[PDB]
């Protein structure tokens, strides 16, 4: 596990190509999140 | 000391945690190599996952965090798609899953998108696909996603391709 860049808790990956992609984020603290769901799917076929 | 509590698919719960799942796919720049090819998801189940010392672990934190950033953890609801689902769910995440090769650093990695932590699930890139049929796009076999919830506090922003 890296360090937090200093001063800071986490990164985030901001798109600055595709348009249409949502953020992405990284801790470095494994306490820094909880599992909160768990989700069981299928990806569909396209029609 | 994990339990898993089933939604209904009449709760509230269930219905919000499903359109964020669903409203979240976008198509991938890989043309689904790693996740497979899809626009939406056959949602089988939802489950609340429950262990009160992994609860008290993250609200430890986060208090710590939001003292630091003037009150303000900076919380958010974020996907996590990985072959450790079981490790995590029991155990929680720590410094095992930290992602060496990410571009970020060695950290644990979550995705607003669905469908980026979709490409995830059977390991980076997709691994080899399903365990039954080696299939990075299996349209059969049941997937899991974890829905998180996750403390930022101050972010430092990446600009990035
Ligand atoms: C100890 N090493 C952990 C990283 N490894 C993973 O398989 C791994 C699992 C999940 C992810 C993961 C899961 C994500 O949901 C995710 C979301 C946005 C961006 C990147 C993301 O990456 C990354 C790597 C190999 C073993
Ligand atoms: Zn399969």
């Amino acid at each position: 596990m890296a360090h937090s860049p200093p001063g800071h808790h986490s990164v985030t990956g901001r798109p600055s190509v595709n348009g249409l992609a949502l953020a992405e984020y990284v801790i470095y603290r494994g306490e820094q999140a909880y599992p909160e769901y768990l989700i069981t799917y299928q990806i569909m076929r396209p029609e | 000391g994990t339990i898993l509590i089933d939604l209904s698919p009449d709760d509230k719960e269930f219905q919000s945690v499903e359109e964020e799942m669903q409203s979240t796919v976008r198509e991938h720049r890989d043309g689904g190599h790693a996740g497979g090819i899809f626009n939406r998801y056959n949602i089988l189940k939802i489950q609340k996952v429950c262990n009160k010392k992994l609860w008290e672990r993250y609200t430890h934190r986060r208090k710590e965090v939001s003292e630091e950033n003037h009150n303000h953890a900076n919380e958010r609801m974020l996907f996590h798609g990985s072959p450790f689902v079981n490790a995590i769910i029991h155990k929680g995440f720590d410094e095992r899953h930290a992602y060496i090769g990410g571009m970020f650093g060695a950290g644990i990695y979550f995705a607003e998108n669905s469908s980026k932590s979709n490409q995830y699930v059977y390991g980076i890139g997709g691994g080899t696909g399903c365990p039954v049929h080696k299939d990075r796009s299996c349209y059969i076999c049941h997937r899991q996603l974890l829905f998180c919830r996750v403390t930022l506090g101050k972010s430092f922003l990446q600009f990035s391709a």
